[PDB]
Formats: structure tokens, C-alpha cells, sequence
């Protein structure tokens, strides 16, 4: 679902 | 104050058993402590300041996007006024982070790692900002965003490896930027594909950090084609 | 205030909005804030109450329980002192709590569900203070504690059901005290036991509450022997 | 590992 990002 | 008594050693021991603790929030005024001594941070003193923001940013985004759902699914006040506390309480965390930033972190940063760091941050935060606004501001903060992104992305081309985690965190989230904050869907695909072929071909020098991130880029890509 | 200048049924939905977010804080202060309009709590208003304190609790204390850990092993003062804090905060949740039961909800509480409800409540932030307490008041917190569920026990056996919810959460939670705060592990199994038992022979006049707390007693049991 | 309460 939801896009990843760190 | 209210950490300015305290022995920077003390804040980063805290800082340390907050995290253990999960207590994020007092994590984060440790660290804004330690920062606060005027001394440079160390690589680990770093990873503990920004994944104690990305904490509690984390859980005020995630709280953000429920109250936004059910207002635009309400579309009395309640909502729309709540929804701004969560949202101003938001704001002033990032304020508080890109004024660490500003004030200490990113003047003094003269290595390479460091700077671009401190860059990335500055890029998350005005993103952050970017996801609520809808002012006046709003194409002044996607611009600061852009603009520190920029920077970091420079500099990690000239001085760091493909296969950096920084330079691939960096590339990562520029690229989540680049969809979802400017809508320019096609940069932020090009810019996961080319990042992620470009590290696979330097793996030959090194990695549970950066083959995460890679993943990380596979998801994206995944997700958007 | 903090509460003060908004409407009693603009606390309840702005509760459920936070408990929607996962804002258990905001949810409590919210709660507070309705339980001091004056007026008593239905019981859904009760439940919310509950649950916000409840929550905010018990972060407090599995952070505690993390610093213990980690101070019992180093056995500098920086765990000490950090345990300390946390402490301390837990104590002042768990004095809110209990000013509310002592100056609203008990007094005002003339029906059994609602008097249970709260004594249980008084029960469980008693023995939440006696988690942590070394001191010459840990013997008066924990017969604070005992005196208020067993106020609680009489009144639910005399007027519910044992297959009630509220009489089985606090059987449960008074046997944990037995188990664990009172050193009585044979008081603890038997008042869980005989609980249950009662329970199932009551099934017959209802129910995912009931047996939800059903199962919370037999696990405890299957701990337990 | 941890005992129930409610
Ligand atoms: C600097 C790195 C990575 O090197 C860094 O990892 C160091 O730090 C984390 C956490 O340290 C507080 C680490 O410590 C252990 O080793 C790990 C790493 O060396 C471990 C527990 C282990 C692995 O389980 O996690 C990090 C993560 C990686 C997991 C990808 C996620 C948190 C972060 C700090 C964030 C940053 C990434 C890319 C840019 C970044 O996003 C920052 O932007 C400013
Ligand atoms: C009053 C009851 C139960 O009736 C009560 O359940 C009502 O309230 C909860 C939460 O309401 C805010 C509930 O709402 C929905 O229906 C459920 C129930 O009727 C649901 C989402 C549903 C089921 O998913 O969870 C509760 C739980 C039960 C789940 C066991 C756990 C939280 C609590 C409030 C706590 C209290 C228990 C026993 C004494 C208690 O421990 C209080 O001591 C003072
Ligand atoms: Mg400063
Ligand atoms: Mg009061």
C-alpha cells in the first residue's frame, strides 16, 4: 500500500 | 536548558535507552540537547538524532493522514479543528528540526557523509511541512525542499559511492519527493531506476543498510510501474 | 481548561477521533476534560476514559519495565536517573486518574455497572503505583488497591452476573494483584479459577467481551500451573 | 511470557 521512504 | 545542565555523555547515554524504551519523543529533546553542546556529531550521534525526529514525525504523519481522511470523507467543526492541532503540534517539530539544522548542524558540517546528512534531513522536514500546506507558502516550502535535496544529491555524486545508504536514503526519498510533493512521477521512477542500476553495479565494494535501501527502491518502482 | 472552553460533547467526539489516530494523550486530556463538565459518564464515555488512561499507562509502564531491566543488570547514574523520570511521569497519569475517581466518578456513581467500573479503575492505578514503589507508602498503595477491589468484588457479586465483563476484568486484574503485588499466587489461581468456572455456567443468558476476558483467565491459569 | 490484565 504505502510508498517507501528512510 | 531544559537539557543545558546535563553532560553532553548523559544526553547520548539517554538518548540510547529512550530508543531501548521506545520512548521517542524524550529521545528526540536528548539528542536536541546533545546538539545543543556546540560540538559536531559523531556518524552514531547522527543515525540517533534522526531516527529520533523520524520517530516522532512518523507517529504525527500517521495520526495527520487519519484525521485528513475522515475530514474530506465528513466533506460540525470538530474534525477540521483537531486535525489542525495534530497538524500545527506537526509543524513546530519540523520547525524545531530545520532549526537544529540551521543553527549547528549543517554550518559546521565539512566531510562529505556529514553534510549531505544534514541535507537529507533539511529535504525530509520541508517535505513533511509540504505534505500539510496549502498556504501561500506551500510552493516556498516544495522549493526549500527541492533546493536542500539538490544540494545533498550534488554533493553525494562528486564525493560519495553509488552504494552509500546516505546517497541511496537520499535518492530514495528525493524520489518519493518527485512523486507525490511535485507530481513529476516520471523523474522520481527515473531517478529510483538509475540509483538502484548504479548501486547493484558497485556491490563489488562492500551493506545490510544499503541492500535494505535497495529494496526500499525495488518496492517503489514496484509500486508506481 | 486546558479543556475548559469546549463543548462536553466536542471533548467525546474529538476522544474518538484520537483514539481513531492512535493519539491515546490527546484522547486522555479529551476524557479528563469531559469528566470535568460535572455530568457522569454514560457507559460507551466510561469505556473511553478507560481506554485513553489505560493506554497512556501502559506505555508508561513497559518503558519502565525496560529501564528496570536494564538497571538491574548494570547492577553511572544516567538509567537511574532516566527510570527516575519515567517514574515519576507514570505517577503523576496514574494521580490524575485517581483524582478523577475521588473527586467525580465515585462519589456521583449510584448504579453497579458504574461503580464497579470505577472502582476497578481505582484498583488498577493503585496497583499500576505499586509496580514501582519502594518506599515506607508502597504497604499503604497496595492495601489502597485491595480495599478498592475488594469494594468492587461485593458490589458486582452482589449485583451482576458472573459472566458480566466488568466483573470478569476486574476478578481478572484482582488476581494479578494476588498474583504478583500481594505475593499470593494460591489466592490469585483460586479467585481466577472459580471466575471461570461460574462463568461458563453462565453462558446460557448472553458475550465477545465476556469470553475475550474468559480467555485473558485462562491463559493467566495455563501461566499460572 | 506476559500475564493478562484488562
Ligand atoms: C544513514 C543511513 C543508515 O546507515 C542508517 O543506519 C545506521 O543506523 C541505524 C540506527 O542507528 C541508531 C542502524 O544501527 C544499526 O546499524 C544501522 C546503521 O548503520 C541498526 C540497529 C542495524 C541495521 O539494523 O540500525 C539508518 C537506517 C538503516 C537501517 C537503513 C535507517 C535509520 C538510519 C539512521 C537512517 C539513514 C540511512 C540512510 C540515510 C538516513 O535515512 C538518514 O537521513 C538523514
Ligand atoms: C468494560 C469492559 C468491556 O465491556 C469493554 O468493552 C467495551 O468497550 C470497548 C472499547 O470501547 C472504547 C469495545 O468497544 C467495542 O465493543 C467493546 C466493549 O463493549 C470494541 C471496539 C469491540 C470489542 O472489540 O471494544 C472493554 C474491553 C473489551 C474489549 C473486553 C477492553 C477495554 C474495555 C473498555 C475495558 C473494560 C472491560 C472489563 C472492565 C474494563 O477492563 C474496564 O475497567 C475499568
Ligand atoms: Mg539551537
Ligand atoms: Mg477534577
Amino acid at each position: 500500500k504505502r510508498r517507501k521512504s528512510v | 536548558g531544559a537539557m543545558g545542565s546535563m553532560e553532553r555523555a548523559s544526553l547520548i547515554q539517554k538518548a540510547k535507552l529512550a530508543e531501548q524504551a521506545e520512548r521517542y519523543e524524550d529521545m528526540a529533546a536528548f539528542m536536541k540537547g546533545a546538539v545543543e553542546k556546540g560540538e559536531e556529531l559523531s556518524v552514531e550521534e547522527r543515525n540517533l538524532l534522526s531516527v529520533a525526529y523520524k520517530n516522532v514525525v512518523g507517529g504525527q504523519r500517521a495520526a495527520w493522514r487519519v484525521l485528513s481522511s475522515i475530514e474530506q470523507k465528513s466533506n460540525g467543526p470538530e474534525v477540521r479543528e483537531y486535525r489542525e492541532k495534530v497538524e500545527t503540534e506537526l509543524q513546530g517539530v519540523c520547525d524545531t528540526v530545520l532549526g537544529l539544522l540551521d543553527s549547528h548542524l549543517i554550518k559546521e558540517a565539512g566531510d562529505a557523509e556529514s553534510r549531505v546528512f544534514y541535507l537529507k534531513m533539511k529535504g525530509d522536514y520541508y517535505r513533511y511541512l509540504a505534505e500539510v500546506a496549502t498556504g501561500d507558502d506551500k510552493k516556498r516550502i516544495i522549493d526549500s525542499a527541492r533546493s536542500a535535496y539538490q544540494e545533498a544529491m550534488d554533493i553525494s555524486k562528486k564525493e560519495m559511492p553509488p552504494t552509500h545508504p546516505i546517497r541511496l536514503g537520499l535518492a530514495l526519498n528525493f524520489s518519493v519527493f518527485h512523486y507525490e510533493i511535485a507530481n513529476s512521477p516520471e523523474e522520481a521512477i527515473s531517478l529510483a531506476k538509475t540509483t538502484f542500476d548504479e548501486a547493484m553495479a558497485d556491490l563489488h565494494t562492500l551493506y545490510k543498510d544499503s541492500t535494505l535501501i535497495m529494496q526500499l527502491l525495488r518496492d517503489n518502482l514496484t509500486l508506481w510501474t
